[PDB]
This record gives C-alpha cells, sequence and structure tokens, in this order.
C-alpha cells in the first residue's frame, strides 16, 4: 500500500557478529506450500 | 567572648609591582571587610587555615613570636619565631622541647626584629612553597578596638621552607595568659585597590561585600554615577543528586556455581561460562566463611565498578594444602598437572571447606587428581586423556605394571581426617576483557525521586541538572527521552516506574544594581531579571523581574532609571529608592470645535544645540610588532597564516581616509574664506559668543572654547593626526558664520551677495509664513530674545556635562578598544606565559612552537575583533557625518521647511561651531506663544458670492470679522484685495454672512 507506517523497534541484541548473508526459513511439510515475501 | 568588627582592615600589597594613580583588581587571600574576627585572651590549637590576620596591640610584649609548627612537638618540623629586643631569629632546626618551654630571658634566618599605642598588624600566609609575612605598625588614637580607616600592610619577609602549616600557636613566655590579640582568618576574595601617586594604597573595595561594591568592582571606579548596572548572574544551585537505573531484576547464576552438591574432580575441572546477567555478590558473601579468598585483579568492592563481558567460573575439590598451589607462579603437583593459572591471572580464588558434605566414612574415591604427565600444562588447560603412563624405556604395549602406571589416582576423603587433607571446595572466577561491546555489569544503584526542586539527575545514563515536574506528555512505549526544537532534553521516562517527568532549567538570571550617584547616597536596589520573587528589604514583582530594595509608589513621574516594562526607579525623598510606572507626559485636551481657532499673539526666538559626531580617532596597527614583538620565530610562524596582516592594514587605512573625507564633507562646504566686517553691528544682534575671539591665540569663539575645555608608544598601535587641524576647522566655521551673517543663504548657492541682517531675517520670517512687518516692528525685541538665548546656551552647555555625552562617548570607546587590545597581550590563551621570550627561553623549539601558535591564534583573533568593531563604529560615524553634512547644507547654507530637522520649531537659521571630533549646531527657531481663541468661518458671503482669504484665515473677536495671517494675530479689515470670490454662497458649509469692502 501507498502510505506511511513507521516501524517501531522490538529487539536490540548485543550479539557483535559480522553478518554477510541471510536466509528465510519456512514451515513446509515434506502438503503444498507457497509464500511470497 | 569578645568579638569585634573587622572594619576595612587587613589589606596588604599583593605583589612587588609599583603602580601610580591606578585602580587594580586582584584575586587573592584577604580579610573581608566587616567580618567575624575573634578577640582572644588553656591555649588550644588555633587552625592556620589558608592564612591568618594577627593584630596585636600588646604593649607589654607578653607575646614573643609565634609557633607555626603543625605538631608543637619534636615529631615534625616546627617553625619557631623569636622576636626579642636583639633580633628576629626564624628557626626551623630540630629542637627537643622541654616539659615546659619558656625562657626566663638547620634552616635559620636572622633579621631585624619585628617589634619597635602600637597596632601590630601581621598577615601570615603560605602559598606555592613560600611562607609570606606582612607587617604594619601604625599609631592609634585611644581605642580598645580596631581603628576606623585604611592601613596597607607592606611585605616583611619571605621564607622558602614551604612545609605544611596546619596549626599556629602564639608563643608563651611567662600561669594565666591574658593577651589582647585579635585573630581573623583570610579567604579567597577579589579586591580593588586604589594606589596614590606616591605608590601607596589609599583605599580598597571588597567585591563580594555588597551590591554597590560589586558594581564598583565591575566599573573599576570608586564613584558610581546614577544608573542601572548589570553586575553578576544568579543561579539556583542543585540541592540533591538523583540516580535512577532500571529495576535490578535477573541475576547471575552465582547460587548455582556454588551449592552444586558435586564438583566432579580436579583432573577434569568444571568450566562454567557466565554472561549477560545482573551481578549480585550478596549470596556469595552470605555463604559460609571462606578459608582462602584472594583476589588478584581487582578489589572486591571495585569489582562492581568494573564491567566484564565474560566471566569464567572453575569449580573443583582439592585437599587443604593444595589450595596454596592454586596461585599465579606456584610450582607443585596440582599446579603443573591439573589446573595452571596464568602468571598475569586476574580473578578471585574462593575456597571453603566441604568436609561436612563431601566426606564419607567408607572413603569418597570419586574425586581424582593427576600425578603423572609427560610435560607441564599450558595455562588454562584441561587434560582428560588417561592412558598408561610410559615411565620405562620399554614399550608399555598398552598394559600396566612394571614401569607403566595409571595416570590418575583418587583422594580418599573420610570425616576423621585432619585439616590439611580434608576436601576443600574452590571456585576460581576468571574475568576476560576484549575489544567488543560489553553489556554485563553489577547492581546499578538507584535513589528516591525528588520533584519540584533543583536537582542533579542521572536517569538511565542521561545526565543533567534541573527541576523535575509531572508532565502531561504521553510517550510511546519504546521511547525514553523527549527533545525539543533546539535539541535540548525536556522530558524523561523514569526507568523504575514508567512516568513522564518534565525537566525545567533551574532559575537563572542577571542581577542589576539600581543606584543613585555614589555622591547622593550609598543605598541600592537589586533587580533579578526574569526571576519570580519566590525563587530569590521590600520585594516587588515586575515584568522585568524581582526588585528588592525599592518600594512601589502609585504616583507616576518622568522616567529616571529605566528598569523594564514601564517601571522606572528614582531616588525621591526613612525614605529611599522608589519604583513607579513612568508618566508619558501631561494630559492636554485641545478644545476642538466646528468654528474655533487659536491664533498666536507673540513669538519666542529659541536657540537649541545639536551635537553630532563627525570623525573618530585614526589608528594604525603593525601586525608583526603587536603579535610577535622582537621574536623572529614568531614572525616565521606568522608567515604561514597568510596575508591577514595586509587585510587588517587595508581596513584600517580605509577607516582613516574615510575619517578625513568625513571632516571634509561636513566642514569644507564653502571654497571661499569669508571674513566678517571689522564694524560688528548687525541690527542689535550680538554674535560675539559665536564669532572668533581675536584675543586668545586659538582664535576660537567662547562657545568653541567651552566645548574644547569640556570634551577634551604602546605595541605597534599608532594614532595618526587628522589632515585638518583644529585651527583649520575653526577657519571653516568662521567662514561659514561670516557668510551666513553677511550674505544670508546666497553664498551656498553661488556668489556671496551682501544683505543687511534685518532684511535677511525678514526674508526668513517670510519663509516661515510671517510677514516682514512683524520683524521690522519688533526688531529690538527679536534682537533681545536672540541675545538672551545665545547667552543661555553657554550656561546650558557648561552646567550639564551630559549635553556633550555623544562626542565624549566616541573618545571613550576608542580608548577602551585600545586598552583591551593591549590588555589581551597579557592573556595566556592556554599557553605557559604571555611573554614570548620566557616561553622561548624555558622550552625547546619543538615544544615552544605549540605555545607560540596558541599565542598567535589568540592575538590574531583579538586583532580581527578590533578591526571589525572599528569598521562597525566607522559605519556609524559615517552615518552621523552624512547627517551633519546634510544639516550644514540645509540649515546653515539655507532655510529648511522640514519639521524637526533643524531644531524644534519653525527654523530661521543655524550657526555651526566646532567641537573635538564633531560639530555643534545652534538652531534658531520661531515658537508661537500667547495664543488666543477666535471664531472662524470657511468663507464670507457677500452679494451672494463666496469669499475665501488669499493668505490667512477669517477670525472673529465676537462681533466683528477680520482676516489675519496664521502665525501672528494681525487683524485686517476684509477687503476685495485680500479675498477672492470663487463660487456662490450655497455650496460652502459654515459660510457666514458679512460685508467685504473695496
Ligand atoms: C635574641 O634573638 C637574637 C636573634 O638571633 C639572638 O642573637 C639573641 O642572642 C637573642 N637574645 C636573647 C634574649 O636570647
Ligand atoms: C604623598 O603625595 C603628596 C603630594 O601632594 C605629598 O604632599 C605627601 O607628602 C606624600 N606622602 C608621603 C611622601 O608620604
Ligand atoms: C520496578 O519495580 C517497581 C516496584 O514497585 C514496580 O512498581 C515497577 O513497575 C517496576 N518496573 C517496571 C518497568 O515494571
Ligand atoms: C510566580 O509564582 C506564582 C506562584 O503561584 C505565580 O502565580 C506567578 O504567575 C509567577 N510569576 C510569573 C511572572 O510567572
Ligand atoms: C471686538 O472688536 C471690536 C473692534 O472692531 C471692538 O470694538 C469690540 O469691543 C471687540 N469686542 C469683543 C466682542 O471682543
Ligand atoms: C444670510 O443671508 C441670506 C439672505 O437671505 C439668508 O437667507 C441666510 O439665512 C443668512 N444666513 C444665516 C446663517 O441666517
Amino acid at each position: 500500500p501507498q502510505g506511511f507506517s513507521a516501524l517501531e523497534p522490538l529487539v536490540d541484541l548485543p550479539i557483535g557478529i559480522n553478518i554477510t548473508r541471510f536466509q528465510t526459513l519456512l514451515a513446509l511439510h515434506r502438503t503444498a506450500g507457497a509464500a511470497a515475501y | 567572648q569578645s568579638y569585634t568588627n573587622s572594619f576595612t582592615r587587613g589589606v596588604y600589597y599583593p605583589d612587588k609591582v609599583f603602580r601610580s594613580s591606578v585602580l587594580h583588581s586582584t584575586h587573592d587571600l584577604f580579610l573581608p571587610f566587616f567580618s567575624n574576627v575573634t578577640w582572644f585572651h588553656d591555649n588550644p590549637a588555633l587552625p592556620f587555615n589558608d592564612g591568618v590576620y594577627f593584630a596585636s596591640t600588646e604593649k607589654s610584649n607578653i607575646i614573643r613570636g609565634w609557633i607555626f609548627g603543625t605538631t608543637l612537638d619534636s615529631k615534625t618540623q616546627s617553625l619557631l619565631i623569636v622576636n626579642n629586643a636583639t633580633n628576629v631569629v626564624i628557626k626551623v632546626c630540630e629542637f627537643q622541647f622541654c616539659n615546659d618551654p619558656f625562657l626566663d630571658v638547620t634552616f635559620e634566618y636572622v633579621s631585624q626584629p619585628f617589634l619597635m599605642k602600637n597596632l601590630r598588624e601581621f598577615v601570615f600566609k603560605n602559598i606555592d612553597g613560600y611562607f609570606k609575612i606582612y607587617s604594619k605598625h601604625t599609631p592609634i588614637n585611644l581605642e580598645r578596638d580596631l581603628p576606623q580607616g585604611f592601613s596597607a600592610l607592606e611585605p616583611l619577609v619571605d621564607l622558602p621552607i614551604g612545609i605544611n602549616i596546619t596549626r599556629f600557636q602564639t608563643l608563651l613566655a611567662l600561669t594565666a595568659g591574658a593577651a589582647a590579640y585579635y585573630v581573623g582568618y583570610l579567604q579567597p576574595r577579589t579586591f580593588l585597590l586604589k594606589y596614590n601617586e606616591n605608590g601607596t594604597i589609599t583605599d580598597a573595595v571588597d567585591c563580594a561585600l555588597d551590591p554597590l561594591s560589586e558594581t564598583k568592582c565591575t566599573l573599576k571606579s570608586f564613584t558610581v554615577e546614577k544608573g542601572i548596572y548589570q553586575t553578576s548572574n544568579f543561579r539556583v544551585q542543585p540541592t540533591e543528586s538523583i540516580v535512577r537505573f532500571p529495576n535490578i531484576t535477573n541475576l547471575c547464576p552465582f547460587h548455582e556455581v556454588f551449592n552444586a552438591t558435586t564438583f566432579a574432580s580436579v583432573y577434569a575441572w568444571n568450566r562454567k561460562r557466565i554472561s549477560n546477567c545482573v551481578a549480585d555478590y550478596s549470596v556469595i558473601y552470605n555463604f559460609a566463611p571462606f578459608f582462602a579468598f584472594k583476589c588478584y585483579g581487582v578489589s572486591p568492592t571495585k569489582l562492581n565498578d568494573l564491567c566484564f563481558t565474560n566471566v569464567y567460573a572453575d569449580s573443583f575439590v582439592i585437599r587443604g594444602n593444595e589450595v596454596s598451589q592454586i596461585a599465579p607462579g606456584q610450582t607443585g603437583n596440582i599446579a603443573d598437572y591439573n589446573y595452571k593459572l596464568p602468571d598475569d591471572f586476574t580473578g578471585c580464588v574462593i575456597a571453603w571447606n566441604s568436609n561436612k558434605l563431601d566426606s564419607k566414612p567408607s572413603g569418597n574415591y570419586n574425586y581424582r587428581y593427576r600425578l603423572l604427565r609427560k610435560s607441564k600444562l599450558k595455562p588454562f588447560e584441561r587434560d582428560i586423556s588417561t592412558e598408561i603412563y610410559q615411565a620405562g624405556n620399554k614399550p608399555c604395549n598398552g598394559v600396566a605394571g612394571p614401569n607403566c602406571y595409571s595416570p590418575l589416582q583418587s583422594y580418599g576423603f573420610r570425616p576423621t581426617y585432619g585439616v590439611g587433607h580434608q576436601p576443600y571446595r574452590v571456585v576460581v572466577l576468571s574475568f576476560e576483557l576484549l575489544h567488543a561491546p560489553a553489556t554485563v555489569c553489577g547492581p546499578k544503584k538507584s535513589t528516591n525521586l525528588v520533584k519540584n526542586k533543583c536537582v542533579n539527575f542521572n536517569f538511565n545514563g542521561l545526565t543533567g541538572t534541573g527541576v523535575l515536574t509531572e508532565s502531561n506528555k504521553k510517550f510511546l512505549p519504546f521511547q525514553q527521552f523527549g527533545r525539543d526544537i533546539a535539541d535540548t532534553t525536556d522530558a524523561v521516562r523514569d526507568p523504575q516506574t514508567l512516568e513522564i517527568l518534565d525537566i525545567t532549567p533551574c532559575s537563572f538570571g542577571g542581577v542589576s544594581v539600581i543606584t543613585p550617584g555614589t555622591n547622593t547616597s550609598n543605598q541600592v536596589a537589586v533587580l533579578y531579571q526574569g526571576v519570580n520573587c519566590t525563587e530569590v528589604s521590600n520585594v516587588f514583582q515586575t515584568r522585568a523581574g524581582c526588585l528588592i530594595g525599592a518600594e512601589y509608589v502609585n504616583n507616576s513621574y518622568e522616567c529616571d532609571i529605566p528598569i523594564g516594562a514601564g517601571i522606572c526607579a528614582s531616588y525621591q525623598t526613612s525614605q529611599s529608592i522608589i519604583a513607579y510606572t513612568m508618566s508619558l507626559g501631561a494630559e492636554n485636551s485641545v478644545a476642538y470645535s466646528n468654528n474655533s481657532i487659536a491664533i498666536p499673539t507673540n513669538f519666542t526666538i529659541s536657540v537649541t544645540t545639536e551635537i553630532l559626531p563627525v570623525s573618530m580617532t585614526k589608528t594604525s596597527v603593525d601586525c608583526t610588532m603587536y603579535i610577535c614583538g622582537d621574536s623572529t620565530e614568531c614572525s616565521n610562524l606568522l608567515l604561514q597564516y597568510g596575508s591577514f596582516c595586509t587585510q587588517l592594514k587595508r581596513a584600517l587605512t580605509g577607516i582613516a581616509v574615510e575619517q578625513d573625507k568625513n571632516t571634509q564633507e561636513v566642514f569644507a562646504q564653502v571654497k571661499q574664506i569669508y571674513k566678517t566686517p571689522p564694524i560688528k553691528y548687525f541690527g542689535g544682534f550680538n554674535f560675539s559668543q559665536i564669532l572668533p575671539d581675536p584675543s586668545k591665540p586659538s582664535k576660537r569663539s567662547p562657545i568653541e572654547d567651552l566645548l574644547f575645555n569640556k570634551v577634551t608608544k604602546f605595541n605597534g598601535l599608532t594614532v595618526l593626526p587628522p589632515l585638518l587641524t583644529d585651527e583649520m576647522i575653526a577657519q571653516y566655521t568662521s567662514a561659514l558664520l561670516a557668510g551666513t551673517i553677511t550674505s544670508g543663504w546666497t553664498f551656498g548657492a553661488g556668489p556671496a551677495l551682501q544683505i543687511p541682517f534685518p532684511m535677511q531675517m525678514a526674508y526668513r520670517f517670510n519663509g516661515i509664513g510671517v510677514t516682514q512687518n512683524v520683524l521690522y516692528e519688533n526688531q529690538k525685541l527679536i534682537a533681545n530674545q536672540f541675545n538672551s538665548a545665545i547667552g543661555k546656551i553657554q550656561d546650558s552647555l557648561s552646567s550639564t556635562p551630559s549635553a556633550l555625552g555623544k562626542l565624549q562617548d566616541v573618545v571613550n570607546h576608542n580608548a577602551q578598544a585600545l586598552n583591551t587590545l593591549v590588555k589581551q597581550l597579557s592573556s595566556k590563551f592556554g599557553a605557559i606565559s604571555s611573554v614570548l621570550n620566557d616561553i622561548l627561553s624555558r622550552l625547546d623549539p619543538p615544544e615552544a612552537e605549540v605555545q607560540i601558535d596558541r599565542l598567535i591564534t589568540g592575538r590574531l583573533q583579538s586583532l580581527q575583533t578590533y578591526v571589525t568593531q572599528q569598521l562597525i563604529r566607522a559605519a556609524e560615524i559615517r552615518a552621523s557625518a552624512n547627517l551633519a553634512a546634510t544639516k550644514m547644507s540645509e540649515c546653515v547654507l539655507g532655510q529648511s521647511k522640514r519639521v524637526d530637522f533643524c531644531g524644534k520649531g519653525y527654523h530661521l537659521m543655524s550657526f555651526p561651531q566646532s567641537a573635538p571630533h564633531g560639530v555643534v549646531f545652534l538652531h534658531v527657531t520661531y515658537v508661537p506663544a500667547q495664543e488666543k481663541n477666535f471664531t472662524t468661518a470657511p468663507a464670507i458671503c457677500h452679494d451672494g458670492k463666496a469669499h475665501f482669504p488669499r493668505e490667512g484665515v477669517f477670525v472673529s473677536n465676537g462681533t466683528h470679522w477680520f482676516v489675519t495671517q496664521r502665525n501672528f494675530y494681525e487683524p485686517q479689515i476684509i477687503t476685495t484685495d485680500n479675498t477672492f470670490v470663487s463660487g456662490n454662497c450655497d455650496v460652502v458649509i459654515g459660510i457666514v454672512n458679512n460685508t467685504v469692502y473695496d
């Protein structure tokens, strides 16, 4: 949608690790699944 | 209990410098005027404090010297002074005092004895390793208290001993000791000292004594003129300090590392890593008393001050005597084969007995330790490998027996064992610090909240000072602070309870001292600017602030000392300074009517003075000499900054040429030089007060002489003389006056055309709307009024100095600037000393470069500030000079119809006069007087035709109708000569039937 929704902080973690890549996990049953993000 | 008023006593010479007829401000230890001084008469230890003022009038000389020893015994070095008749012998050497030190009568200084109705004033001080003694001996009239007056204390001796002097004792030489000596204690104070031409201090002023004294210090003058003076700032200090961190909740598993009911063994010591928890050691200290609790890195209390990201816990059970092996740098079986702490270990070793719990009668063989390893273990290592030790040179072949032994062997712990073999529980805590964010700390403390008071606050790591009140603002849940438009904190969320507290800055404001002249009185009033009277004699609240010492009076007077929003203070006369709402002026209601006019019946010739600055002092600055002086290193360093000196020189040269142009524009209006005739008769008009006086060599008029009497090197600073001398400006003024007197306004617009002065003044009367007959019929009266006004001008100028306040101001400002520019040569600007040669001599070149650079930056900034202020002042003076030139052209070389430009009234003529750096204009004006009420009509109806006056107005005395000029009542019979018809009778409103003759 075309509108302003200001995002609010939830969690700040003192992890201190360098992150270079990421991945999304999904609850798929090995049932068809299709999620779009 | 004898206590006396100190009066104005105890002022000494701060340093060795001589000063003549100057007022100097010093921040030094001193005896405050009118202070708490103890008159003494067994003898306890008197504290020396920072210093002591000892005033003894003891003629009997029961007091022989002083004991400044800090112990009055042989323990430490005691300073002992003897002031016998022979000599004063300051002794420091180690003396074995007798049981009763009194005579029947290393570091030694022998001098002439201090003693000679003598007032022995002594000041004893000890600063920067020097003990200073100041003395004064003055005759006193018959009095048992300190005399009223001023006495300066000359230095007497300095000692380089510089030892700690905490207590001082008056030496006893006989036991009833009744000695009449006053003792006061000195304080860090700011003083203002007035030196005479002889070099001595005649008087002094204590700044923090009273508001009038504060304003004397601020103005650096002992006499304060009438006015309001901003002196200091007023701030409400924080009463209490508040620290607020979040609810201590969550906590480190310290109750689990202990009380584990099983510690495994020491051959494989349990390693526990703890992080991200609230550190609380109350349970640790509340556990059983500890056989051995040694901390190697930090103090146990300061453990809470230091925050650690990683805390390592190692728990094991060892014998009693093996605890000593668990220490940095220890050699032993357990230390080298089971668990080795590093040489630089930082942690706490905690050990407590476990015989009550971990000892079994049958023998607890669970706990094991290693007693055969190939080599020593590296620090912080755990070796759990248990294979057949190969002590023999034959292969063990995986079996044991001959020369092949099991690496591990167990303790057998039984309760009957004595100390030294009983099982001890040891929990070694290890702390590690690595360069990453931490987020692991100890019980952050918190205090009770204080509201509606000026408090220091530290709310969740945000520090500040202010007044905390309740706030209507509603924060979002994740927010903590509130910040306003100027990026200043205005609200805070309390961590412990989620409450929005608004922060208000604590009350602060200027302090102004409303004073009459010091000549008139010494009473003062104090205005706290912008402060509510609750936050701070008679207290009054005004929009300006809070006024203390002035009483509000309902009646209104003309403003004398401005304060604020319509409030003025004055010394009207117990009766004292009063504050009132200023009166704008007398209320006058003009009797307006449809047919009422007021015509003047007489006139007043009024002469007024207008003083205008024209030029300012021309100054040239040598940038290199000011910044650097004779130092070549400073010049080389200055070359790097650029061409700043060239720009400053260009600006100052521009100002100087502009000043010359200003004087030329104002005074060089006429090219010819006109001379007044030797026979000085001008129809009864006496111009002696404005014309030059040939008797005195100056060739200046009496008014010019009065003005010159009233108004009337360094370091690269030079004052360049003006191009036109005072004599040349006098010649210009004489030429302008002679031209005005002889030629009227004709000399301004072309050739000078002679005209008798009465005719010129008649034409000026025509210029202001009054006929010539008025002047020619009233010539003697006009002449007498002009003469009286010119006579009064001299007295008005001489009696009131403020009339010449403009020109003098300019001079003062210039001097002040120069003084500042020189005074900042003595300022350090963050260097070692203001003297460049001292810095160069004491410090090596590489280190001296930074000090010289700081001095250069400070001095160059000072020069830039001076030049910018000079440019702004030059702009102001140029505006004033342009106004003066316009007035000279339009008021002196002509008659101006502009209102209030040339005097107040109807302008007739202006006379110029020269004053130091300016021009004084004597404006002659026509003021109507003695007005009379008449009935007036817009037109007169005769023969069915309207009639309007050609010049003037129709007036009636009640029965008869006349026509008269506006500015003078000269009634004339209405005739066709002074009227024009222009219309019929019906249109005009207010027409009056009457007769017009021919
Ligand atoms: C007094 O003091 C001086 C100072 O050294 C000393 O020479 C003299 O002998 C002393 N006289 C007495 C009274 O002991
Ligand atoms: C101080 O100076 C004045 C100058 O008139 C002089 O009369 C007086 O003797 C001086 N006081 C001294 C030298 O103690
Ligand atoms: C902290 O403890 C106090 C104790 O009364 C409680 O009122 C407060 O709500 C706690 N803090 C938070 C953020 O819940
Ligand atoms: C001073 O405080 C009082 C306290 O009620 C208040 O009424 C008054 O308005 C305050 N003065 C100013 C100028 O705000
Ligand atoms: C008004 O003026 C006339 C002169 O024309 C004089 O005779 C008369 O007395 C004056 N009286 C009044 C009404 O003022
Ligand atoms: C002036 O005279 C005319 C002539 O008739 C008359 O009508 C008028 O009323 C007179 N003026 C006044 C004010 O009466």
